[PDB]
RNA sequence: GAUUCACGCAGUGUUAACGUGCAAAUUACUUGUCAUAUUUGAGUAUAGGGGCGAAAGACUCAUCGAACUAUCUAGUAGCUGG
RNA sequence: UGAAACUGUCCUUAGUGCAGAUCUUGGUGGUAGUAGCAAAUACUAAGAAGAGGAAAAAAACAUCUUAGAACUGAAGAGGAGAAAGGUUCCUAAACAACAUUACUUGGAUUAGGGUGAAUCGAUCCUAAAUUACAGAUGGAAAUCCUUAAGAAAAGGAUUGAAAGGGAAUAAGAUUAAUAGUUCUUAAUCAAGAGAAAUGGUAACAUAUCAUGAACUUUAAAAUGGAGUGUGAAAAUCUACGGAAGAGUUCUCUUUUCUUCUUAACAAAAGUAAAUUCCACUGAAAUGAAUCAAUCAGAGAAGUGGAAUUUAUUGGCUUUGUAAGAAAUUCAAUGAAUUGUGGUAUUUUUGCAGUCUUCAUAAAAAUUAAAGGGAAUCUUUUGCUCGUACUAAUAACCGCAACAGGUCUCCAAGAAGCAAAAUCUUUAGUUAAAUAGAAUAACGCAGGUAAGGGAAGUCGGCAACAUAGCUCUGUAAGUUAGCAAGAAAGAGUAGCUCUGGUGAUUAUCGAAUCAGAACUUUAAAGGUUAGGGGAAUCCGACUGUUUAAUAAAAACAUAGCAUUCUGAUAAAUCUAAAAGGUUCAUUACAGAAUGUGAUUUCUGCCCAGUGCUCUG
RNA sequence: UUUCACUCAUUUCGUUAAAUGUUAAAAAAACAUUAAAUUGAAACAGGCGAUUGAAAGAGAUAGACGGGGAGUUUGGCUGG
RNA sequence: AAUAAAAUAUUACUUUGGAUAGUUUAGUUUCCUGGGCGAUGAAGAACGCAAUGAAUUGCGAUAAGUGAUAGGAACAAUAAAAUGUGAAUAUCCAAAAUUUGAAUGCUUGAAAGUAUACUAAGGUAUAUAUGAUAUUCAAUAUCCA
C-alpha cells in the first residue's frame, strides 16, 4: 500500500513500482483520500514475496 | 421470510431497475438484476411478428449465430412468407401483362 | 451526497483538514495571542453553506 | 390595473403549443416537373392519428422521380382513401378521390380539399375535419379559378394551385356533445393552454376591464372598435350587429 | 403552512460555487453569476455597490506580478 | 369523471388542547376525501406596472392592493418627542 | 488606595456642562429560587467499572452483562438508497463546557484509522429546453436567429437525465469500519494479436462455418390505461416419510418448536401452458370454442408438423459450478444427514384475448437483417472520477436532540371481505426536554349515574344513540337511470351430527352453502362498525378556492349564445428586428366575451351612450 | 393629377435553388442505383421558381382616436 | 404593648462590572513626487508547500525558499544539522513559476475529459476580429486568343 500523487494514474504507478523495487506487478487498486492524496493497492507477483520488499523498503 | 435490498445505488422501481429475488445456501435470498421485455421482427409490409428470430436486445444479436439472425429465404427477416409470395406474383404478373398490352399487343 | 465531483470532494477534504485547533508548540512561542481557532465550525453547530 | 389574460398570450410561455406526439407537417410535396408536366404515383402505406387535429393523415410514399430511394411524405387524409391505395399527383392525374390535381383541371362543382392559396404553398384551405372547398368557375384568360371556401367566402385563385380531391376525413366530430369537464380537459391534450376560462366579470378592476363591483355586470358597452389598444380590447370586436340572430 | 412546514423539502441547491470568482453564486438554470458576473467577459461591478468594489477589486488578492511591476 | 373501506391527504366542528406553545399555524378526537379535472420526484420555462391565477387581490423564499436588495438619501414634514 | 506625569493665572480656540428623546452602546436588579424541567404505556433484581447510594429511608442512583417484565408489530420505532449534510463513520484516552437533574454515556473534547470496480454509476445518447462564430437589430449595454440568411457547420454547431436509452459478475469468506470494488473459486464483454454450402413439400433448420463494397429500405432500442382468465417462481399453509437438537412432563401430550439450502454462466435425460403459422382434406343437418369473447370457402374442425414467449443458455424438474461451500448437530481439528408431493392463499413476473379516448399515450446513440453485385482455439490490454456514515421522534430543512416537513425498495403468524382495529414471531429498543412523597381546591384527557328526557341553548354545540352478515320487506317523487343500505321486522353462541357443490378412474381434495337434536350466562359488538324520517332555499352534478380567522350560495364545468378573421389574417409580446406566441395550425379552425346541466320559455323598446354601414 | 401596361428596386413564399422560357425531336401494398454499346441522357437565354409591385411596409411632419398607461388635483367656514 | 428575623440608612473590606486616569506599532486631513499592469498571459479565484501549523504571513512541484550581488555571527517554543571555506538579513537582478481567470483547439456544473500536428510519457501550436507579405484557388465580374 502506498501513497502516490493524484496526477498518476494506474499505469503510471504500476511502471513506477516495479521501476523502484525491481518487482512484478498484477493489479493495482487506487482510492484518493480526502487530503487529496491517492492510496494505491499494489498486489505483487506470487512468485516475488512482499515480507523481503517491506524489509528492504523498511516498513519493520 | 427473509427481507432483501437493492444492491445497486437505484432506489427506484424504474424499467431498467426490475430484479427478482431467488433463494441462496444458507437459507438467504439474494437480489438479481432481470433484463426488460423485447419485440422481435415486423413483416415490411403487413406488419405481423416475424418467426424464426429470438426476441432479444438489439446488441444481443450480434452474439448469435449468424443462421439465428435471419431465415434463410428471399426478403428473410424482412418480410413474412406471405408477404414475399405476393411479391414475386406481382412482379411476374405485372410484367407479363406488359408484354401483352403494350410490346406489340 | 455519496456522489460528487472531483473539485467538490477536494473543497471537501480542505474544510476538514482546515477544523483543527492551535498546536501546543506555537502556543508556547513569546508574544502568542493565537491560543484558539475562531474559524472553527462543527458539523451539527454551523453549516459551512457549500 | 394588470396585464390581461390575452395581453400574456402572446408571450407564450405557458401558452405555447403542446405538439410533442404530432406527427409533422402535413402538406403536399414539393412541387417539380413531374408534378408540372406529369404524374407521380404514391402508396399509402397507412393511416395514423395525428395529436391535437380531428382529422386522420397518411404516410404516403413516392419513390423518387429524380434519384434513388424514397420521399416518404404525410398527407391529410381524405374520406374513403384506404391502406394500399394508389394515389397519382399531378397535373395529368385522373379526377378520383384522393388524387391531387392543379385547380384549374378541376370541373366546376368538384369538391376539393387541402387547396394551396399560392401556387406551391403545400396546401392552406380546408384542412379541418370534414371540411372542402368547392369549385366555382374558371377564367382562361388570366388563369385564375374562383373557389368556394368553407366559411363561404368565394376566393380567386391561380389556375395552376395543386388540390386533393374529396372531403377531410373525420367529419361530424363537433356534433358529440361533450358531458364532462375532465373530457374537455383531455380535448386540450396537443393544443394551447386555453381551457378553464374565468369570466371577466368574475375577475376583479386590475384584472380585467369587466372586473365589476357590488354586482357581477359589465357596466359599459362590450362592443369595441377595432382600434382599441391591446388590453382594453375585450368582448365583441368590430361588431357590426348583436343578439340572437333571426 | 407558510412558515415552518414549508420549508421541510428545501433540498435543492440554486447556487453552486463559480469558477473565476470561488463563491456560492453560479446559477445554475441562470447559467450565470450573480456576483462576479461570468461569462460576461468583464467583472460585473456597479457604482450602487460601493462596498461590493471594496471586497474584491486590484490589491486584496496576492498581486502575485504586479508588486513586482509596480515596485520596478 | 358510480357508492364505500384502507395506505395516505385535507382542515368541517369541538369555535377542545396550546396560546412567553411541540410548533412565528402545531396536537387530539370528530368530519371529509382517498386514480384519470388523481397524488407525486427530478429536470425545464415564465420576473416586478412583470409573471402566474378553476379568480381569494390570491401566490411570486415567514416580505405582495405591486417582492427582495443597494444608490439618489441625513428624501420632505406648517406635525409629535427631546 | 494608586505608581508617572501634572497644576495655577492671562489671552486664543472649541467635537465644552445632561435626568428624560419607546434616545444609542454596555452592564445590572425586583419579579425569583418563582413559572416551569408532565405527548411518544416501563421499569425491576444481581453483578462489574467508577470519587460518585450515601442513610436515624437521603423511598429516586447515569454505563455495561445476565435474568424478569415490556413496547414498535413487519405500509415497523426493521434492513437499505436519491437529495441534503460533510467526517457526524471505527477505536482508544479523557468529562472543563453542551444534550432544561446527573452521566463513567454521546451524533460532545483530544489523537489516530477508515472509502480499493474492465462488469455498479458518472463519462456516451438525446427529451422539455439551453448556448456559440458569422448574419440581422440596437444610441448603448445588449438582443434576435440554432440552420434560416454563411465559400461555415455525407448533412448540420454547444449543453441538457447518478429515476429515460445503455456492451459485459456471481456465490462463499474476510475488516474495529470497505466491499456486485478485497480474497478463494467460477464467468462474461469490448478492442486488438497469432465464381463463393446443404437439408425440409412448407412453415423453417444447421459447435464461426458456408465471401459480400457503394447505395437504399425494414425492424429493434421504443411506448397509455382498466378489467378478466391463466403459465411459472418465491413466501405462507398443508399431505406422507424421516434425521439432529430444544421445550413441557406427576396431570396428560407416539407430543410442541427449530434445521433439512444453493448463485452467475452454460448443458439438454425427462416434460409443460399460451399464441401464430405449414402440409393433407374441404364444413350446411352449420360447426369450433372462452369466465367473456371470437372465428371459418381470401378456408373452420380433425391429424401430423414449424416457430416464438414464459425473470440466463431453452419455461419447469434435472445436470455442470457443487459440496470441497453453507445450515443443524456431535466429539476433541475430525465426523454425520440435506426425499417426494398439493384441483390452497398472497406477492412477483410473463401471456392471451376484451373494453376506453374529440386522450392514441418520446427521440437519439447503437444493432441486425434484406435488395444490389463492387473486389478477388491461445494470448495482451481495459484509463479518469464517486464509493466512509445518517437518510431521520437525534446526522436533511425549520435559530435546537423542535410532536412540523421531506422521494423510494424488500415485507411473517392469528382474525377478518379487508395492507382495517387488536395481539405476537425475525430485527430494533426500554431511552428518547429529571425524579420522590402526599393523594387538597381549580384544571387537561378518559368515564359512569337514580327518575324525567332538549324543559339548557342563538342553535341537540358536546355527548349519548345506530353500526357486521343472512333472510323478508321497502313509499312519495323522478331526467325512468334513481330514490334505496329507503323506512321496518326476524335470525346469529357452543357442542354432536346430516346433506349439496369435484378429480381421477375404488383412491384423493376445496373451502363454501343449507339443515337437525342437545346445552347455556340466549349469542355481530373485545376491536372494527350507517342514527333515521317530513320539508324549504341556493348551486345541476365530479371538481377548485382566500398557505396563517371566510370552503361557501363564491370560481370551474358541460350545455346555450354573440363578435371578428381566408392566414401577407385575427389576437398579441418586443426599443428594434430576414424577431416571437396561438400556428407541426387553416373556419368541424384561431382569437374575444356573457350565461351556467336537463325541461319550459326568453316579452316590448334603436330615443340616450356605444358598435357598425355594402352609404 | 387620374387611369393604364411593365419589372427593376420592395413585400410574402419553395425547394436537394433538380428540366423556367423559346426553338428543336385509377385492376395488383413488388423491383427500379454504382449503364451497356462525346453521345447514349438535344440546344440556347446573361431571369433559381413563383408572388406582390411602384402600391404596400419602416422614417418625418400634421389631424383624429386612445384610462391600455403615466403625472396630479378634488377650496374654506362649520356647536365633530 | 413587645420583637428585631426580614426592611431601611451610613462607613470599612471583598465581590459582579469595566467607568475614570496614564498610554499608543492605529486612523483622519492637507501637501510633495510618481501615477511605473496585460496574449512575453494581467487583476481576481482555487489548491498545494515549514521537522513539529489550524489561521495568518511568504512562496509555487527548485515550495515560510534557489542562484547572484551586498551583508558580516545568528535563530530559538523544542529539538537537529549547517555556519568566518560566510548564519541571519536586503534586492526594480538570474533561473523557476501548479489549476484557472480577457482565457484563446473543443467541452466545462460541483466536469471526470478529449482532437490533430511537431518535438510511449512530457512539452509546444491550433478561439474571434484584424494589417502587411507569400502561396493556392473562385467568379466570363471586364477584356480577350
Amino acid at each position: 500500500v502506498f501513497l502516490c500523487e493524484q496526477k498518476a494514474n494506474k499505469t503510471m504507478i504500476k511502471k513506477a513500482v516495479e521501476k523502484r523495487y525491481g518487482v512484478k506487478v498484477i493489479k493495482v487498486n487506487t482510492l484518493v483520500r480526502l487530503d487529496g492524496l491517492k492510496k494505491a493497492f499494489v498486489r505483487l507477483a506470487p512468485d516475488v514475496e512482499a515480507m523481503e520488499v517491506a524489509t528492504k523498503i523498511g516498513l519493520f | 421470510a427473509v427481507r432483501v435490498t437493492y444492491v445497486r445505488k437505484h432506489s427506484y422501481n424504474t424499467k431498467s431497475n426490475g430484479i427478482r429475488i431467488v433463494k441462496t445456501a444458507g437459507g438467504n435470498m439474494t437480489v438479481q438484476h432481470r433484463q426488460k421485455i423485447s419485440n422481435g421482427v415486423r413483416c415490411g409490409d403487413c406488419g405481423c411478428v416475424l418467426a424464426g428470430i429470438r426476441h432479444i436486445r438489439p446488441h444481443q444479436y450480434g452474439w448469435l449465430g449468424k443462421s439465428k439472425r435471419t431465415v434463410t429465404r428471399a426478403y428473410g427477416g424482412v418480410k413474412c412468407h406471405k408477404c414475399v409470395q405476393k411479391k414475386i406474383l406481382r412482379a411476374f404478373l405485372i410484367n407479363e401483362h406488359n408484354l401483352i398490352k403494350l410490346a406489340a399487343a | 451526497t455519496g456522489h460528487k465531483g472531483f473539485s467538490y470532494k477536494l473543497k471537501l477534504g480542505k474544510k476538514i483538514h482546515q477544523n483543527r485547533g492551535v498546536p501546543q508548540w506555537f502556543r508556547m512561542k513569546t508574544g502568542n495571542t493565537i491560543n484558539y481557532n475562531f474559524k472553527r465550525r462543527h458539523w451539527n453547530r454551523r453549516k459551512m453553506g457549500m | 390595473g394588470r396585464r390581461t389574460l390575452s395581453q400574456r398570450k402572446g408571450r407564450g410561455s405557458i401558452f405555447k403549443s403542446r405538439s410533442h406526439h404530432k406527427l409533422g407537417v402535413a402538406q403536399h410535396r414539393a412541387i417539380d416537373f413531374f408534378e408540372r408536366h406529369s404524374t407521380v404515383r404514391g402508396l399509402v402505406k397507412s393511416i395514423e392519428h395525428d395529436p391535437g387535429r380531428g382529422a386522420p393523415l397518411a404516410r404516403v410514399v413516392f419513390r423518387n422521380p429524380r434519384q434513388y430511394g424514397l420521399d416518404k411524405e404525410l398527407f391529410i387524409c381524405a374520406e374513403g382513401l384506404y391502406s394500399g391505395q394508389y394515389i397519382y399527383c399531378g397535373s395529368k392525374a385522373s379526377l378520383h378521390i384522393g388524387n391531387v390535381l392543379p385547380i384549374g383541371q378541376c370541373p366546376e362543382g368538384t369538391v376539393v380539399c387541402n387547396v394551396e392559396s399560392k401556387p406551391g404553398d403545400r396546401g392552406i384551405i380546408a384542412r379541418a375535419s370534414g371540411n372542402y372547398a368547392t369549385v366555382i368557375s374558371h377564367n382562361a384568360d388570366n388563369e385564375t379559378t374562383r373557389i368556394r371556401l368553407p366559411s363561404g367566402a368565394k376566393k380567386t385563385l391561380k389556375s395552376n394551385c395543386r388540390a386533393m380531391v374529396g372531403i377531410i376525413a373525420g367529419g361530424g366530430r363537433t356534433e358529440k356533445p361533450i358531458l364532462k369537464a375532465g373530457v374537455a380537459y383531455r380535448m386540450y391534450k396537443a393544443k394551447r393552454t386555453t381551457w378553464p376560462r374565468v369570466r371577466g366579470v368574475a375577475m376583479n378592476p386590475v384584472d380585467h376591464p369587466h372586473g365589476g363591483g357590488n354586482h357581477q355586470h359589465v357596466g359599459h358597452p362590450t362592443t369595441l372598435k377595432r382600434s382599441s389598444p391591446p388590453g382594453q380590447k375585450a368582448g365583441k370586436v368590430a361588431a357590426r350587429r348583436t343578439g340572437l340572430i333571426r | 403552512t407558510k412558515g415552518t412546514s414549508c420549508r421541510g423539502t428545501r433540498h435543492n441547491k440554486t447556487h453552486i460555487l463559480c469558477k473565476r470568482c470561488g463563491k456560492r453564486s453560479w446559477h445554475l438554470q441562470k447559467q450565470r453569476c450573480a456576483s462576479c458576473g461570468y461569462p460576461d467577459a468583464k467583472m460585473r461591478q456597479y457604482a450602487w455597490g460601493y462596498k461590493a468594489l471594496r471586497r474584491r477589486t486590484q490589491g486584496t488578492g496576492r498581486m502575485r506580478h504586479l508588486k513586482i511591476a509596480l515596485k520596478r
